[PDB]
């Protein structure tokens, strides 16, 4: 059910940073636990991860710096709606 | 105008 | 002595409790144009670069919005967030956090109507579009730049984001800004245009200096200032009500369409923003193209506080099986059917009608189609499955879908004009076009659509039919 999205404009992509979006009713406490779960499962696989920000107020979810290798794992986490690779914005 | 501070133009007369 | 752009947005007859947020580069907050009216939040989320340059973009835009001499809304108070670095580059994640910051600020320290200006763009983003929608549904007004790549705005974010006001740029000749392969984005995701070339504003070069800049952001800044002013007069406006006013007060049919790619001229609103001078509002909403199935359907929707008063359809080849108005999730929606048959567009007419309920009557071309009392017919839709009297809808084998409204303070009249590639009939001044359709004739009609208060029928006799309404 959980989907992955990356910017269609290749020079604008920022691999290694992901916005993990959770299902709309997810409470901030669950977002934090889901993020810690990711970190722990990643650690068990020899991957370092960094939770840059936990979202709440608009969308539940969090910002994580990690290898793309972990996407299949992160997509299997509870409460995950979709994950999107970070991308560039520019002054118009 | 055109200034390069706005992506992605160079310096050009406008208008 | 009055810059062209400020004169251009002044209507032909002319005569604060709002806060404007800016997500940009650093700002030179002490510049005489904006000093004392811009509050720097010190929120900062920017990617590393790969000094007077650092704040040129942001300072100029703050000035366009609220500058003492060259500003649109001269008495507007602003708050700035830093999401673009010194090279004018940001991230989707940085913008999300900034938007989240605006919401948390509001929850903590509530103020009045809020206008958020987003003078930036990246590629289509599901998460950024979702965040903007949630921020808009929370009651915040978002104004964004259409983008500068002479491309379809639907491919960029937040420009493609549902509920945000998306703005394209025109120049002093009211023509779309172009610079070789670059220029204003266009298409159905653009709500309107505003002055965006050679816009004089604060230069962060020196505290009293001025510079001329160009961009869809400069254009968006004009709309944010108009929006700030409109919310000062009517603080209770919903986003849909603000959008209908922006459209209604805009200058119409001044842009020379030829600059846009052929397939985008119908979809692109021919509107140049303007202030109000010191009622029934309607707008035209185009859908995404249905695609080439034989069972393909295009769907055009209205805002939750808007009424769907009519529904028409259009195919360039002409191979189509009309359209219908049908209820989806307790809301009337416009659905168009493709014939065997590259595809179609669904074209809704969405209006602000309080003291109004509205219902759909599906019947054959049945003699009166709004059989009730004090009920007005606002639109006639028609569909068929084969491929080959103010209150009545005329047709050939076709099924009719009539929009019937109960609005005691409302009068409607039907105007016909029959004659060829294009036939038009316009509502008179003081009247709002609610419905637009073509009668079947000895010409294959490609479809019909409303352009402001003009009903347009495209064909390969031909007769255009416009339903016009007004309060009384
Ligand atoms: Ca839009």
């Amino acid at each position: 059910t959980a989907t992955f999205h990356r910017c269609a404009k290749d020079p604008w992509r920022l691999p290694g940073t992901y916005v993990v979006v959770l299902k709309e009713e997810t409470h901030l406490s669950q977002s934090e636990r889901t993020a810690r779960r990711l970190q722990a499962q990643a650690a068990r696989r020899g991957y370092l991860t960094k939770i840059l920000h936990v979202f709440h107020g608009l969308l539940p979810g969090f910002l994580v710096k990690m290898s793309g290798d972990l996407l299949e794992l992160a997509l299997k986490l509870p409460h995950v709606d979709y994950i999107e690779e970070d991308s560039s914005v520019f002054a118009q | 105008x055109f200034v390069p501070t706005t992506f992605a133009f160079a310096e050009a007369p406008a208008x | 002595s009055i810059p062209w752009n400020l004169e251009r947005i002044t209507p032909p007859r002319y005569r604060s409790l709002v806060e404007v947020y800016l997500l940009d580069t650093s700002i030179q907050s002490d510049h005489r144009e904006i000093e004392g009216r811009v509050m720097v939040t010190d929120f900062e989320n920017v990617p590393e670069e790969d000094a007077s340059k650092c704040d040129s973009h942001g300072t100029h835009l703050a000035g366009v919005v609220s500058g003492r001499d060259a500003g649109v809304a001269k008495g507007a108070s602003m708050r700035s967030l830093r999401v673009l670095n010194c090279q004018g580059k940001g991230t989707v994640s940085g913008t999300l956090i900034g938007l989240e910051f605006i919401r948390k600020s509001q929850l903590v320290q509530p103020v009045g109507p809020l206008v958020v200006l987003l003078p930036l763009a990246g590629g289509y983003s599901r998460v950024l579009n979702a965040a903007c929608q949630r921020l808009a549904r929370a009651g915040v007004v978002l104004v964004t730049a259409a983008g500068n790549f002479r491309d379809d705005a639907c491919l960029y974010s937040p420009a493609s984001a549902p509920e945000v006001i998306t703005v394209g740029a025109t120049n002093a000749q009211d023509q779309p800004v172009t610079l070789g392969t670059l220029g204003t984005n266009f298409g159905r995701c653009v709500d309107l245009f505003a002055p965006g070339e050679d816009i004089i504003g604060a230069s962060s070069d020196c505290s009293t200096c001025f510079v001329s800049q160009s961009g869809t952001s400069q254009a968006a800044a004009h709309v944010a200032g108009i929006a700030a002013m409109m919310l000062s007069a009517e603080p209770e406006l919903t986003l849909a009500e603000l959008r209908q006013r922006l459209i209604h007060f805009s200058a119409k049919d001044v842009i020379n369409e030829a600059w846009f790619p052929e397939d985008q001229r119908v979809l692109t609103p021919n509107l140049v923003a303007a202030l109000p001078p010191s009622q029934l509002f309607c707008r035209t909403v185009w859908s995404a193209h249905s695609g080439p199935t034989r069972m393909a359907t295009a769907i055009a929707r209205c805002a939750p506080d808007e009424e769907l008063l009519s529904c028409s359809s259009f195919s360039r080849s002409g191979k189509r099986r009309g359209e219908r108005m049908e209820a989806q999730g307790g809301k009337l929606v416009c659905r168009a059917h493709n014939a065997f048959g590259e595809g179609v567009y669904a074209i809704a007419r969405c209006c602000l009608l309080p003291q109004a309920n509205c219902s759909v009557h599906t019947a054959p071309p049945t003699r009166v189609h709004c059989h009730q009392q004090g009920h007005v017919l606002t639109g006639c839709s028609s569909h068929w499955e084969v491929e080959d009297q103010p209150n009545q809808c005329v047709g050939h084998e076709a099924s009719i879908h009539a929009s019937c409204c109960h609005a005691p303070g409302l009068e409607c009249k039907v105007k016909e004009h029959g004659i060829q590639e294009q036939v038009t009939v316009a509502c008179e001044e003081g009247w709002t076009l609610t419905g637009c359709s073509a009668l079947p004739g000895t010409s294959h009609v490609l479809g019909a659509y409303a352009v402001d208060n003009t009903c347009v029928v495209r064909s390969r006799a031909v007769t255009a039919v416009a339903i016009c309404c007004r309060s009384r």
